[PDB]
Formats: structure tokens, C-alpha cells, sequence
RNA sequence: ACGGAAACGCUUUCUAGCUCGCUAUAAUUACCCA
């Protein structure tokens, strides 16, 4: 029972498709490299990635690419092996376009039973809004939950996740109002909030079980320390953390 | 049941005067005979402002007129013939021995202490001033409660640790707290007839003789045995409970040994049951581990009226002789003597 | 079936109590330690949660086998009447207590009473250097009585395990009379006298001729 | 007179304009008012504080009235308090006593009296 | 025909009632459990919720005749009464729970009331360590009268049952009167009573004048 | 200018089943209590409509009528509704029809 | 003076410029104020902050008139709450209220200066 | 002769369950001033 019962969507899309057809080649060089033979290779290179060799990427997950190719790809599913799906398709792109090409995928959650035209023009908005975070990003969720797939893979999904992960699953006293007492923190965010939750850890840091405390030492710490980073960059990602979090662990 | 109650049954040998926090003044009362009467003063200003007389009572108040018999608003009464006495209040007959000046004047007392009291208007002894009692005896007759227990000099010095009693929460460990499991109730309220207001007598050594105090604190008349209850709860404390009428022996011993030597025997009274020293009047050998604070009490006196030397003056009343509760002429009691028997029920 | 019914007894105080409150604009030289006190009438209330968590106390290290450490571990003889929160079918109570208001509000001022509590002296003599450290802590008055109403539910749960709950109704109910209910306690302040334990129905219809004998005793 | 946004100030630099020892440099500027009868002046305030908590001011209008008389015999004890209920207007001040929130605002005057005394000196 | 019978009622309160709002993290000495608020007087309300699900499932101890399982499994009297959403028949059905008020806001104002809301300050001793964990939760004063009224809309679909269902309602009525109405109520909370019963017919044509007399 | 702060309030609330008497908790946004709000309803007179026009009109404020008993919005049964009228004035414009006989069948 | 971007700095790097226990090696580099001394000072400010949304200011101006009273008296009882008091500069935080979202902006400064004084130890 | 006409984002749902404002504490100490 360790989910919540949703789906999710997304759709993917390379970022400057048509920059990548009308130039593509002629940045390297004197205009010498955008050629015919290289022009039809990389279309049929990409057209081999986006058709084919998205169903070794979703062979053992499960979901249902509606979708793909050229460049946009619609894919619905359950909603952990849709995330581990762009994970995966996103660390399979940049090997195989050297870490040039970079896409933009959104994902948004949804409940069961609504319709695949409200889930579409949703997630198409919440795509959109990726492209225009920056030249890349994933947009999870929502408006406001943008990252970059440099940061939201490495960062959120798999550093600060599994920290979270590391530490709550070996615990029995901090259950689920820690978590949304921490997610309520993370999202009014005055400066002030910096107070409380200093307040807030420190009380909680000694109402343990004095056995086991360095446990929450060692975390109360790292996340004050990626609460006050002043970067703008480290605090989102520790909210869209205990969001996957708390729908990882809902009954 | 773990609750083994017991049943305390105090007598008083000296008058005991307990708390209270306020006091009358030298224009509080009235004394027309034997008996003092302490009104409710609002109510007597009410009933005097009639006559448009408060104006001389603006007079009367400040009026540090000589020869004290027309400064203790008898005079006031007696010179413009308010003739009631209807006021509210109590009225408690006189000690009767604690106005050594010539007679007829009388009756000058100045400064009296009220009783601890309930609201109902008889008065009381507070369950607290007997466990405060109490645990100056379990704190100097257990010889682990005693070496330790000092300031180790944290600010300028003065102050204990309290810490050395089980005491608290305390995180992680299982609820100990001896003195939560030593429950002293209150005491039945008994009535005003037993309440004679001593004056306070000090008695000194290196000038022997009996400068007597203008502080006439309200008291309880001797012979009065007043009930109590101590319902346990712990073992542990079961034993302290049980042992009391050993270690209250064991106290006055290791007391009389210490300060009431070098004071004469004649100062002194028997015990006929087992002793203790209540509150207000006992002196600061009574409310402290004596055998530790005999450099750490007289370090804070640097002031008009140092303590002579060590252990500086022994505390002394007159009340009437009730028996003979005594040994000796004139009435000098000890003020805060008591004597308790303990039994299980 | 489904009834509902009812304790009127009426706690009596002996040597009276001190629930506290705090507030933080008191005084200087005044109350700092006061009753809690109903805030329209200004009578000092004996609120319904000091009376069910002392009872939860005193029953349960009676009423268990397995030394508790926590509720929600109680031997279910206690916490079908005063509910678990981490079992699964006794998460509501089926006790219903109620605050404890005063009663004789007006038999006290028969006696000379000319405030409804009484505010003690208490200080705290520093056993070296003989210092005090003074205080005053409210607290009502001797004569006291409140009204304690306390409701037990009955639903076809109750297979035969009514009449077995006022061997734990009675129990807590005179080992109150035994504990000091929520105060300064091992100073006085506890020791009180529940009058007049009358059991009646108010919903339901319910045969309590047979009850009002297991009260009395 | 005194309202809700002045007894502090009105009671502040009443204990500026108390008088000190001119001699005696022993923690100089010690005043010749002490702690203890200030706060035997705070102790006939106290009770009527807390009866203005609870009670009316009908039960208790003949507590103020004799509490002036209660200052008036303080006054006349020592100079000390005979200069202190002049500096600071406290029988100024007893006149103007026409409800609760100006008894309670009397005894927060007297308390403002006892905080500045403490905090200076 | 067509009808509604408005329920003006009062809801004095004894021994006053905590109804929460927001679980939202409280300041670092402020209020733990704050009492749900009229957003422009700051007032204490009762909101319809509270009085519909309480009442729900306190007619639904005595109503029934299996447990129920949801607040759909229950029987005809209170789908029709409430409203089932699993009907065809019985959806939006028979009752508009509306909200109170306060309706002496100045009458607790002419006694002696500093504010409308007291903090009763409370804690827990736990059971081994003897430890203590307070806290500062409000509740609404003592004798508050809040504003209850109830919409009752005939639908011309009964024309018989409606005097069946004011023996339900004065029932659910007499149990408020028993239970008590949100927040900590095995701690003394709530206790609700209802005084000035009163049935009216706002529009149509019914005889009210005949069924005050249960109410009384 | 009666003093508030956002105008939406958020209303908390929950779900407890018979069974677990567990809850379930919802937050409700909300439209703040005495907000007014610009009603206005074009009514078009007409050929057709002759005639019968006396009994559109204690029609239109017999449906005002029941929108003051009945909720006008979602959750209406738990609240959420009792929504007044005021200031029902029915003026006129590009017409020439007098309206100073209707508007006094509602003010 | 303090405004709604630094009085949680303020409140930070007020803490942190107060003065550590010398002695007592036992969780050395400790401060010489007890939670309770700073307790009892927030106490005032919360039920101020928790009555400031419910009442209008001007039914309120007699509660912060007794905050600069019971600072003063604790500050004048022990040195500490009187280093507290000059080093986090309440006092004159307290002349400078005068309106509702600057009683609010003081009780916010005076909860930061807790919750940051029980994060340092 | 308005890609228009008709159409409530609506029904059901308790901020609920559990929790002692509690632990320690004598209104007391010193002896005088004119």
C-alpha cells in the first residue's frame, strides 16, 4: 500500500528541434559540416531513438507510451515509473546526444477517472511552462515545482530523496506530521520561518529517544543547512523531496 | 493498596506564628479590655467617614503624638466618642504577659503579624509548612544529604544546588521523587480561642539578658494538638516516614549539642513526644542544614545588625504558662518548639 | 440499542485546590500562580480533562498488567472508557466527562466569604543562607462544591460489559478521594469527597435500580 | 492624571526625581527610599488589583477609599515616602479613581513605580 | 405544496466550545489550537459541518439498523433527511444546515468578558518519566448564544413524512443536547443547549403552528 | 475598509468514517461572509412577451425569493450559501417602457 | 527602530553577540540566561499577538503599556534579562509601537529572539 | 437569422481521536534605630 493512488502524464519534447534542423551542424566549422549525408543521419539517428528505442527505456514499468517520436512524446502511467521513466529517457538522451540536445519534459499528477483531454492540456501548459523556465527543465506537478534535469535528477530525486528516505525509514517516532509540518514550512517561507524551524528542529532534536539522536542531529542540521542556503535553488527542491516523499509513503 | 497513609498528631509546647505576608500597624486595632480587636478597616472608615470625621482620622494617622496610650486609636475613640465597636473582624483576647511596661500603659503594642488563614475567617497550619518542616529533618539526619550540598562558588557564592533531592522529570529516566511520595495534607481549621499574639524576646550570650523586639506576631496558644495526615506512596519513603520518630531525635541532638549548648538550661524546654521546629521564630538553625551554612549564613549579614559572631541569638516569647511545659520563671518560651507522634492507619 | 447515562455526583472539596492556568500580564506583587477560572462568571472551574486524566493515571496503573509507558497501551479494560488513539476500534471514548462547575456559589457566601478563592503565601527557604523566595498561588476556597456530571455510552457493543465498567466508574471515583486531583498535591490541595453518586439515564431506556446499589457501597 | 499611554513615562522619571544620598559614595546615587517599604506600598495595591480582576467596583469603592487613608499614614512614617507619593503624583492620582480600568490602571502605575525603582540602583 | 420550514434556534453554550480551524504552525509561544473565525468580526462561529455531522452520526446510533459502513450505507430516515450520494432518489436531499453566529456578541460584553475566545491552558503527564507537555488551546466563552437555523424544504415527494421527520429532528436536537458538538469532548468540551425552539414557514403554506408543540 | 486581509478564507474540515473513526481531512477555499457582489439580469420585453409580463415578474422575485432560502453555491448543505439581495432596484435601459410600477412589487 | 526585513537578523545576531558562562565546563560556552527568565518574557508578547488579530489596537494600548513595566522589573531583578534587554534593544523596541502591525513586527522580533536562543544552546 | 440552443463543478463528508498545567518549595530570615 506505500502509494498514492494517482497517475501520472508526461510529455516530453526536445528543446530547439528546428534549431537543430535548420542549423544542427554549421556551428562546428565554416558552414563545412552541414552537409546531406549528416543531415539524414542524425534524422534517422533521432527518429531511432524517439520511436524505437523507447520501449527498451519502458520495457519493465508501468505505463502506456500513447505517443512519440520526431521530437514530442505523451506518454501516461502509474505514477512512480513515469518519473523513473524520464529519469531514465533524460540519462539516456545526453548519453546519447553527448549532453547536447537537451529536452523538456512536464509531469503532472492526476487522480483516476478524469478525462484524457483535461490531463492533456493540463500537462501541455505545465510542458510549456518548462520550455519557458529556461532552455531546459522539468516541470513536476506544477507551475511553480520547475527544475533542471541536471538538478532535479542528481539533486532531488536521487540525493536528497534517498537522504530522506535513509533517514525516515529507520526510524518508529517522526511519522507523517513531521514531514507536512516541514512541507508547510518549506512553502509559506518568510524569514521568519527561518526562525521557527530553527526553533522547531532544535525541540524536536531533543525529544527523541537520547539513544538514537545523532541520527536526527545529523539531519536536523542538513536541513537547516538547505534551508538557509540563500541560493533559491536548494529550498524547492527539498519541498518537491518531501512531496514524492509523502506520496511514496501514503497509505 | 501502595497509598499507606498515616496520622500526624502535633501538640504545641512554644507558640508557632506561620506566614500570613501582612500585618497590622500601630493604628489597626482596638483595645478596650483584655481582648484586641482587629477590625476590617475599609469597613471602619466606612462607618467613621460618616460623621465627616475621616478628615481628623487625616490628622490622627500621621500623628506621632508621645506617650503610646493616645496613639493606638483607643484614644481616637475614646477622645471623640465613636462608641460601637460593631466592625467586622476578629477579636482576640491578650497573651496577657507581653507588655513588660508599666501598667495602664499598657496595651501600646505596635506591630502584629496576622495568622495564616482560609477564607471562612477561623484560621489553619498549611500542609507545606509542616512538609517544609519535615524535610529539614529527612535533608539533616540522612548523611548523604548533607557534605555535597553547598554553592561550589557559581556566582558570588551564597547559593545551593537543590538538586541533591530526587527532583524533576528528567528525560529518559523513571519518575523517582521522593518528596512527591511524602504527602503532608492540611490541617483541620480549629477557632481564634487559641491565639495569644507573643512578643518576640531575643536572649543573647556575650550580654546576658533579654532585649526584648517590638514585633508581636500573632501565635497559637500552647497545648494544642492539631491533626495531620501523611499518605505515602512509595516505600522509600515509607522508611523516611517510619523513621521519623527516630531522625527528629536524632535532629535535636545533633541541635542541642550545637546551638542550644552555650545557652542556658533553664532557656530550654522538655520534648514529651517526638520534637520539631515549626516555622517563624525557630531562627535560621531550624530552616537550614545547620552543619554546613555555619560560614555561608553569616557571610550575607554585612549589614547594621550583623549576627555576633556565630550562631548569634537564641529566640525566646512569653505566653501564658499552660502545664509546666517550662522549667524555669517568667515565661520564656522557645517559639517554635513543637511535638509530633506519628502512627499508621 | 443505543442509551446514554449519567453521574450526578458532587465533588465536595476538603482543603481546596489549585488547577493552574498561566498568564502572561499577572501583576508584580500580586497572583502568580491562578486557578483557572470560568471567564464570564469568574468561579473557579475543576475542568473535565484534570478529572479524566487523573483517572486515566489512577486507573491505569491498577487496571494494567504490562507497566504501560505510554496510552494507547492500556489493557482495554480502560481504553474502551477512555478511548485509545492508535487501536482500531476504540478510538472514541465512551466516557463523556464534563468541567466541574460551582455550585454552591451562593452557600459560601452564607459564610463569611468575601472572594470565591483565596490567594496562599508560600516561600521557599534556601536551605544555605536561610533565604526565602516568596510566591502566591491562588486557590478555591474549603466548602466548595461542584457539580460533576460524567455520561457513559451504550451501544450494542455492550454485549455484558456495562456493569463490569462501574467497578471502574466507582474505582477512579474513590481513588480521587485517595489522589490530590491536579494541584501542588503532596502540600495538601487534592483531598476531596464525591457526594451523592446518582446514576440516571438521559437517552435511551435502561434498567439503573439495579445500579444505584454498587454506588452506595 | 494618567491614561493607558503614559504611566510608565509619568512613572519613570518620577524615580529620576527622587532624592539620593549626597554623601555617602557607596553605590552613590542611593536613594533614601528603599526597596522594602515601596514594596509595603505595592502591598495595599495588590489585593484591590486582583479584586478588580474579579469584583466590581461597587463591592470595592470603600477599599479605595480607605487605600488613600493607608497612603496618608505611610506618608507620615517616614520622609522618604513622604517625598515619594510627592514626586510621583500618588494622591493626585487617588482622586481620579472612577472606574476598574482606572483602578487597574492605578495599580500598573504602582507596579511602573516598583519596576523603575528596582531597575535603578 | 411546496414549502421550507426555517429552524430558528439559539446554541448556548456550557462549558465552551473548541471547534478548530487551521492546524497551521503555530508562533513559538502563541495559540496551538486556534478556534475557526469569522474572517471580518474575528468572532467565534459554528459552522453548519460541525453541526451536521455530529447530529448525522448521533441519529445514526439510533436510526440504523446495521452499523454503517460510510455515510451512504445509512438507512431511508436520514438519506432522506441528510442526503445520500449514492441514490437516485436521494441526493441533495431535505436539509441546509446553515452556520451561527454569535449572537450575543455585546450581551457577554455588558458582564465582564475581556475577549471572546479564553485559552485554557492544558498539559499531559506522561506515564513513565512524568514528564510534561503543555499546551494553549482556545475555546469560545461560557454563555455565547450562536444562531442556529435549519432550511427544512418540503419537496411535495412525502406530504406525510413530515412530522416523521421532526421526531427525528428534535431527537438529533435532544442528542446535541447529550453530546457534545466538536473538539475535545471527552474533556468537557462543547455542551451545547438549545434554547427557543422554534419552527417557521418561510415560503409555501404549512401548518408550523401544529409542530411547535413538540418542540415546546 | 471593515478590515481583512485576503479575500478568500480557507476553511478546514475532515471526514471520519463509522468504522476507524479515522479522519480525512479537506481544505475548502471560500468567498469571505458579507462580500457583495454586482447582480445584474437583462430581462428583453418583447412582442411575444406582451401580455404576460405580470407573471414574469412575481416569478423573478419569487425566484429571489427562494435563492435567500436555498444556498446558491457548492457544499450548500453544510452552509455555504444564504445569500441576500439588496438594493433590487429595476431600472430601464434602451427602451421606452416605465418601470416605477414593478419597482415597488420588490422594494 | 526594526523593519519587517531585518528583525529576525536583529533577533540573530543579538543572541549571538550576548555574553557566555564562564565556569561550568559541564555544556561549556553556555549562556548565563535560563529558558525560564525568557519564557516568562514571551508570555506577555503571545497572548498580546494572539489578542492583537481578534481586538482593535485601541482596545489594546494598556497591555503594551505593561510590557515596558514587566521588562523593566526583569530586567532589575537579575543582570541577565538586563544584558538581554541592552543587547537586543527591547526598551527602545517599546517606544516605537503605536500601531498594530508594528505590535505584531515586535512580537515576531521578540519570538525570534527565543527560537534563536534555543538554538544556541 | 450570433459553431449556436438547452446545462448549478454539483451530491456525500464532525478538524476529529488520545493527553492531569504538572514536578520540587515551611512567608520566612537577621537584630535592633532615635
Amino acid at each position: 500500500g506505500l502509494g498514492i493512488k494517482r497517475l501520472a502524464v508526461v510529455r516530453l519534447d526536445v528543446d530547439d528541434l528546428g534549431a537543430a534542423f535548420m542549423a544542427g551542424f554549421s556551428q562546428q566549422g565554416n558552414g563545412q559540416y552541414s552537409t546531406l549525408s549528416r543531415s539524414a543521419t542524425f534524422s534517422r539517428s533521432m527518429s531511432l531513438f524517439f520511436k524505437v528505442y523507447i520501449n527498451q527505456f519502458a520495457s519493465d514499468k508501468k505505463l502506456s507510451i500513447i505517443y512519440a517520436g520526431g521530437d514530442d512524446v505523451f506518454a501516461i502511467g502509474s505514477w512512480q515509473d513515469i518519473i523513473a521513466f524520464t529519469v531514465e529517457l533524460r540519462e539516456n538522451f545526453i548519453k546519447w546526444t553527448n549532453g547536447k540536445l537537451t529536452l523538456s519534459a512536464g509531469i503532472g499528477l492526476f487522480a483516476d477517472k478524469t478525462p484524457i483531454s483535461l490531463m492533456a492540456h493540463q500537462t501541455g501548459e505545465l510542458e510549456e511552462a518548462a520550455k519557458g523556465n529556461e532552455k531546459d527543465s522539468i516541470s513536476l506537478f506544477s507551475s511553480d515545482y520547475t527544475f533542471k534535469f541536471d538538478r532535479f535528477i542528481t539533486n532531488v530525486y536521487d540525493d536528497k530523496l534517498e537522504q530522506i528516505r535513509y533517514f525516515f525509514n529507520h526510524q518508529d517516532e517522526r511519522g507523517k506530521n513531521f514531514i507536512y509540518k516541514l512541507i508547510e514550512l518549506l512553502r509559506n517561507h518568510d524569514r521568519m520561518n527561518m526562525a521557527r524551524l530553527a526553533y522547531y528542529l532544535t525541540r524536536l532534536e531533543e525529544l527523541t529517544r537520547e539513544t538514537d539522536r545523532d541520527k536526527f542531529k545529523t539531519f536536523k542540521n542538513l536541513f537547516y543547512s538547505w534551508y538557509t542556503n540563500k541560493n533559491d535553488k536548494d529550498r524547492k527542491e527539498a519541498e518537491l523531496a518531501l512531496l514524492l516523499y509523502i506520496y511514496e509513503i501514503r497509505k | 493498596n501502595d497509598y499507606r497513609t498515616f496520622k500526624l498528631s502535633l501538640l504545641t509546647l512554644a507558640p508557632i506564628h506561620i506566614g500570613n505576608g501582612e500585618k497590622y500597624t500601630s493604628r489597626e486595632f482596638i483595645y478596650e479590655n483584655k481582648k484586641f480587636y482587629f477590625p476590617d478597616m475599609g469597613k471602619f472608615y466606612n462607618k467613621m467617614v460618616e460623621k465627616r470625621l475621616a478628615e481628623k482620622f487625616e490628622a490622627f494617622l500621621i500623628q506621632t503624638r508621645p506617650n503610646a496610650r493616645n496613639n493606638r486609636l483607643i484614644s481616637f475613640l475614646n477622645d471623640n466618642r465613636i462608641a460601637e465597636r460593631s466592625f467586622g473582624g476578629y477579636s482576640i483576647s491578650e497573651t496577657g504577659l507581653e507588655s513588660d511596661k508599666n501598667p495602664n500603659s499598657a496595651g501600646a503594642i505596635n506591630e502584629v503579624n496576622k495568622f495564616i488563614r482560609d477564607a471562612f475567617g477561623n484560621p489553619y497550619i498549611p500542609g507545606s509548612s509542616l512538609k517544609g518542616a519535615i524535610r529539614t529533618i529527612l535533608m539533616n539526619t540522612t548523611p548523604k544529604w548533607n557534605n555535597e550540598n553547598a554553592v561550589n562558588d557559581f556566582g558570588r557564592f551564597p547559593k545551593e544546588n537543590k538538586n541533591l533531592i530526587p527532583w524533576g522529570p528528567k528525560k529518559g529516566k523513571e519518575y523517582d521523587d521522593l518528596f512527591n511520595a511524602i504527602r503532608v495534607s492540611d490541617s483541620k481549621p480549629f477557632d481564634n480561642k487559641s491565639l495569644i499574639l507573643v512578643q518576640k524576646w531575643d536572649y543573647s550570650a556575650k550580654t546576658n539578658k533579654a532585649k526584648p523586639l517590638p514585633l508581636y506576631r500573632e501565635s497559637i496558644s500552647p497545648l494544642t494538638k492539631i491533626e495531620f495526615e501523611i499518605t505515602t506512596t512509595t516505600d522509600e519513603a515509607g522508611r523516611l516516614i517510619e523513621e521519623l520518630g527516630k531522625r527528629a531525635q536524632a535532629f535535636y541532638k545533633d541541635y542541642k549539642a550545637f546551638f542550644l549548648s552555650e545557652f542556658p538550661d533553664d532557656k530550654i524546654q522538655a520534648n514529651l513526644q517526638y520534637p520539631i521546629y515549626l516555622g517563624a521564630g525557630s531562627g535560621a538553625w531550624t530552616k537550614t542544614l545547620f552543619k554546613q551554612a555555619d560560614g555561608i549564613l553569616q557571610r550575607r549579614y554585612s549589614r547594621m545588625k550583623t549576627k555576633m559572631v556565630k550562631k548569634g541569638v537564641l529566640k525566646l516569647t512569653k505566653a501564658p504558662l499552660k502545664t509546666s511545659l517550662v522549667k524555669n520563671h517568667e515565661s520564656f518560651y522557645e517559639m517554635g518548639k513543637a511535638n509530633f507522634m506519628i502512627k499508621e492507619i | 440499542t443505543f442509551a446514554k447515562i449519567k453521574f450526578s455526583a458532587q465533588i465536595r472539596l476538603e482543603t481546596g485546590l489549585h488547577i493552574g492556568g498561566s498568564d502572561a500580564f499577572a501583576a508584580i506583587g500580586a497572583i502568580n500562580s491562578p486557578v483557572i477560572k470560568d471567564p464570564i462568571t469568574n468561579l473557579p472551574i475543576i475542568p473535565g480533562s484534570s478529572l479524566k486524566g487523573k483517572m486515566r493515571t489512577l486507573l491505569a496503573k491498577v487496571y494494567n498488567e504490562k507497566v504501560a509507558e505510554k496510552p494507547s497501551d492500556d489493557s482495554d479494560i480502560l481504553s474502551r472508557l477512555f478511548g485509545n488513539s492508535k487501536d482500531k476500534r476504540f478510538k472514541m471514548g465512551r466516557l463523556i466527562f464534563r468541567d466541574a462547575f460551582l455550585s454552591n456559589a451562593d452557600e459560601l457566601d452564607s459564610l463569611g466569604v468575601r472572594s470565591y478563592t483565596e490567594v496562599k503565601f508560600e516561600n521557599t527557604i534556601d536551605r544555605i543562607t536561610a533565604e526565602a523566595n516568596p510566591r502566591q498561588i491562588e486557590r478555591a476556597i474549603r466548602n466548595s462544591t461542584f457539580d460533576f456530571e460524567l455520561i457513559y455510552e451504550i451501544t450494542d457493543e455492550n454485549e455484558n460489559q456495562v456493569e463490569e465498567d462501574f467497578k471502574v466508574i466507582r474505582d477512579g471515583l474513590k481513588l480521587l478521594e485517595l489522589d490530590y486531583l491536579g494541584g501542588s498535591g503532596s502540600r495538601g490541595y487534592g483531598k476531596v469527597a464525591f457526594e451523592n453518586l446518582k446514576a440516571t439515564t438521559v437517552f435511551g431506556n435502561y434498567d439503573v435500580k439495579t445500579l444505584n446499589e454498587l454506588l452506595t457501597a | 492624571i494618567l491614561t493607558d499611554e503614559n504611566y510608565v513615562d509619568i512613572a519613570e522619571k518620577a524615580i529620576l526625581k527622587l532624592e539620593r544620598n549626597t554623601r555617602n559614595r557607596k553605590n552613590p546615587d542611593a536613594f533614601f527610599l528603599t526597596t522594602s517599604k515601596l514594596r509595603n506600598l505595592l502591598s495595599l495595591t495588590s489585593t484591590l488589583f486582583d479584586e478588580s480582576k474579579v469584583k466590581e467596583y461597587d463591592a470595592l469603592l470603600d477599599r479605595i477609599a480607605y487605600l488613600r487613608v493607608q497612603f496618608v499614614y505611610q506618608a507620615g512614617r517616614e520622609i522618604a515616602v513622604k517625598d515619594l507619593i510627592e514626586k510621583a503624583q500618588i494622591l493626585e492620582a487617588l482622586k481620579e479613581i472612577k472606574d476598574r480600568e482606572t483602578l487597574q490602571r492605578f495599580c500598573r502605575y504602582m507596579e511602573a513605580l516598583v519596576a523603575y525603582f528596582k531597575f535603578y540602583g
